[PDB]
């Protein structure tokens, strides 16, 4: 989820 | 006065956006984690690929080394953390107990404990040897972005989209401090300074801030970058000049003079948000990684 806005 | 960081290596192979890069404490290795569910190990100096470490069922948002550069902990959307033995590649323990995606993780300086934060708004402390949850902290009211231990492990720092940074007694689980400034933007990253006096904290309003958490006061502000959507790591760089290092959502790596708060360099080449940066523990080496449209890691040297 860190790679998602 | 200013650093001269130049691109040396571009590391490729994660099949999806990278989420995190970290140098092992002994300076030999770089570990990366990625939305592709994989952890990858690279040589810290030549960027030479070492191995892939797999086993998570959904994407990974964070990975962290034990003090002895032997183990790794990773935090994944599959709601677990995993403790890996790096040389054998084995998953030693799968820490279950979080009720939503695990976002951030760190060993304490003794590597006998792991701290984790999650979208389930808790901070949890786990025993490394048994892989069991020792405490659950009802820390925040929104997802927890970062968790870090202080130099002796006596304290833990938390960050959340609820706008707060909190300091916790590791032994008791009690909140010892709540830090927030005049606006309440989501706090997207937090960590203690290497001497353990300060916390460096990022918020989604394009701001880094250096806090004296004992005095409860913001000492320094580092601005210039772009940071409204993503949890971008920031670092103290101490091997040469005393810098602040952070990625940016304008695809650049920013380096500030820590004392004067001036941008002393920006690093160019990623084709997407630079989500993670890391500083080598003894060389002037910066690792950087970027998101879905780039998928690469880059090693810069000064």
């Amino acid at each position: 989820m860190r790679t998602e806005p | 006065v200013k650093p001269n960081y130049a691109l040396k290596f571009t590391l490729a192979g994660h099949t999806k956006a990278v989420s995190s890069v970290k140098f092992s404490p002994n300076g030999e290795w770089l570990a990366s984690s990625s939305a592709d569910k994989l952890i990858k190990i690279w040589g810290a100096y030549d960027g030479k690929f070492e191995k892939t470490i797999s086993g998570h069922k959904l994407g990974i948002s964070d990975v962290a080394w034990s003090s002895d550069s032997n183990l790794l902990v990773s935090a994944s959307d599959d709601k677990t953390l995993k403790i890996w033995d790096v040389s054998s590649g084995k998953c030693l323990k799968t820490l279950k107990g979080h009720s939503n995606y695990v976002f951030c993780c760190n060993f304490n300086p003794q590597s006998n404990l792991i701290v984790s934060g999650s979208f389930d708004e808790s901070v949890r402390i786990w025993d490394v040897k048994t892989g069991k949850c020792l405490k659950t902290l009802p820390a925040h009211s929104d997802p927890v972005s970062a968790v870090h231990f202080n130099r002796d492990g006596s304290l833990i720092v938390s960050s959340s989209y609820d706008g707060l940074c909190r300091i916790w007694d590791t032994a008791s689980g009690q909140c010892l401090k709540t830090l927030i400034d005049d606006d309440n933007p989501p706090v997207s990253f937090v960590k203690f300074s290497p001497n353990g006096k300060y916390i460096l904290a990022a918020t989604l309003d394009n701001t880094l801030k250096l806090w004296d958490y004992s005095k409860g006061k913001c000492l320094k502000t580092y601005t210039g970058h772009k940071n409204e959507k993503y949890c971008i790591f920031a670092n103290f760089s101490v091997t040469g000049g005393k810098w602040i290092v952070s990625g940016s959502e304008d695809n650049l790596v920013y380096i500030w003079n820590l004392q004067t708060k001036e941008i002393v360099q920006k690093l160019q080449g990623h084709t997407d948000v630079v989500i993670s940066t890391a500083c080598h523990p003894t060389e002037n080496i910066i690792a950087s990684a970027a998101l879905e449209n780039d998928k690469t890691i880059k090693l810069w040297k000064s």
